């Protein structure tokens, strides 16, 4: 029957045409790039702090051998 | 598991290196519609982009497995940025091509020795076994 | 953000009103700057809602804690 | 403060029982259910309160 | 024991180790008083629809 | 007498600061996973 | 009708481009999650070396008074 | 004598490998900047 064939095609055109839209945004990539540089600065900060403590402990080891 | 030593005594002495890969049935749900047939004839081939092109065709037999002590792996057993393809048939009308990729495998081969990896082409989790004897974006697009 | 339920009927001018709240100078930090009028006005009304809710939770925290033994001991004489 | 954001619908799709595992279609094996997150269930409203 | 899949919008969710990816944990109110500014800010700045 | 208070306590402070970078990289990389991805 | 052909190509170009935008963003997201896991394992994998060599320093320093 | 053998060589073994994790993040995060981003 052609009537129901056409009606199925028409409702099909509605939903099947509705399925077309899609979305994308750019700013997420740039914020994602910024966060890596921030975390790198933070890791360099803690690394230099613990390097200064490691350099200080050897100095304490040379300093407190005098007490014995 | 027997398929690995079968290959190493017959095909591993014809082909140099092998990476032994186990595929869950959920990953199999991608290719095959409405069927769960056993995967004997499945042909794995390599395909590498941007330098030269070649395929080498081989069967690794697949059987469903209870042997993982972990409950989660219950199921079937069979220059990084490139493709491998498994061509799966039966006696009936069913042909599927599955694409495994690298950098899930070289990272995955890190230690029942098993590790979970992700598909890029058809995203699901797969599981890689490691036996005790053991330009990005243009690369998928070409086909 | 595509479809939101329409805004509930509220009396306005709670910012420039006669009663004076200690939160009000911190509220002066926000400025229109980029935004058009109605967007910024409803946004700052939402921010004042957030401030009053923070104040209510803070006062509830201070209220719940209880009464010390020492104060009731002083309450003899 | 800890008031959550908008209500959502989340569909949990699991395989059926192992006694009922038998099927030609593996996708037929799953049965599925949509849970309403952060939302409540309610009776019919009045029209004055609508 | 059966294999579950959690469909949250468009994404699916299978493994236990990916738990704080799609699911967020919110503690009790006295504990969460550190994060509340961001808790309001995501209510305004962030995109809920995706 | 002295050096056991020197060469053990200071090493303990060094290790307890070494563990902070490991735990911080756990927290920061998981925060990158959850919040922007 | 020859005029509608162009319209068919225009809508098809739109859909084929949207498929690549969606696929590219999804694969970038998943592979970046994988590499965050990778860098996590990398920093742990040399933190193991750090702690093994720290224990080597202490385990041989306990033998210092047996080597003096 | 032996104190100089132990408590300097082993601190050099500590430092020359504590630089390695810093170098490793220097490699790998820039690898992310060029490769997946």
């Amino acid at each position: 029957s052609p009537e129901a064939l056409e009606l199925a095609e028409r409702e099909a055109e509605r939903a099947r045409s509705e399925r077309w839209d899609r979305c994308a945004q750019v700013l997420k990539n740039r914020l994602l790039r910024v966060e890596l540089d921030g975390i790198m600065r933070d890791h360099l900060a803690r690394a230099e702090e613990i390097r200064q403590d490691l350099d200080a402990v050897v100095a304490f080891s040379d300093g407190l051998e005098s007490m014995q | 598991m027997d398929v690995h030593i079968d290959n190493q005594v017959l095909s591993g002495l014809g082909t140099p290196l092998l990476v032994h890969l186990f595929v869950p049935d959920t990953v199999m749900a991608e290719l095959c519609p409405n069927r769960v047939p056993n995967c004997e004839g499945a042909w794995c081939q390599t395909l590498f982009s941007d330098r030269t092109g070649l395929t080498r065709v081989c069967r690794v037999f697949a059987a469903r497995g209870m042997l993982p002590g972990r409950p989660s792996h219950r199921g079937t057993f069979t220059n990084p940025f490139h493709v491998a393809a498994l061509r799966f048939y039966d006696e009936g009308g069913l042909v599927g091509e599955l694409q495994i990729y690298y950098l899930s495998l070289f990272e995955g081969a890190k230690r029942a020795l098993v590790r979970g990896i992700a598909h890029i082409f058809s995203p699901h989790a797969l599981y890689v076994v490691t036996y005790p004897e053991l330009s990005i974006l243009g690369a998928p697009e070409r086909e | 953000m595509a479809r939101r339920l329409p805004k509930p009927t509220l009396q306005g001018r709670l910012e420039a009103d006669f009663p004076d709240s200690p939160l009000l100078p911190k509220f002066q930090e926000l400025n229109q700057n980029n935004l058009p009028n109605d967007v910024f006005r409803e946004a700052q009304r939402s921010y004042l809602v957030f401030l009053t809710s923070q104040f209510c939770y803070e006062e509830y925290v201070q209220r719940t804690f209880g009464v010390p033994r020492r104060q009731r001991a002083i309450d003899k004489r | 403060m800890t008031c959550p954001t908008f209500t959502r619908a989340v569909r949990v799709s699991v395989d059926n029982d192992v006694t009922q595992q038998l099927a030609p279609n593996p996708a037929d094996k799953r049965t599925e259910q949509t849970v309403l997150v952060n939302g409540l269930v309610a009776f019919a409203f009045s029209e004055r309160t609508r | 024991d059966r294999a579950p899949q959690i469909i949250i919008g468009n994404e699916v969710y299978a493994d236990t180790l990916a738990a704080p990816q799609f699911i967020e944990r919110v503690g009790n109110m006295d504990e969460m008083a550190a994060q509340f500014v961001a808790l309001y800010g995501y209510r305004v700045n962030g995109d809920h629809d995706h | 007498s002295q050096a056991s208070r020197v060469l053990s306590r200071f090493v303990s402070q060094l290790r307890r600061k070494l563990e902070r970078s490991t735990h911080r990289l756990i927290a920061d990389l998981e925060r990158l996973k959850f919040l922007y991805l």
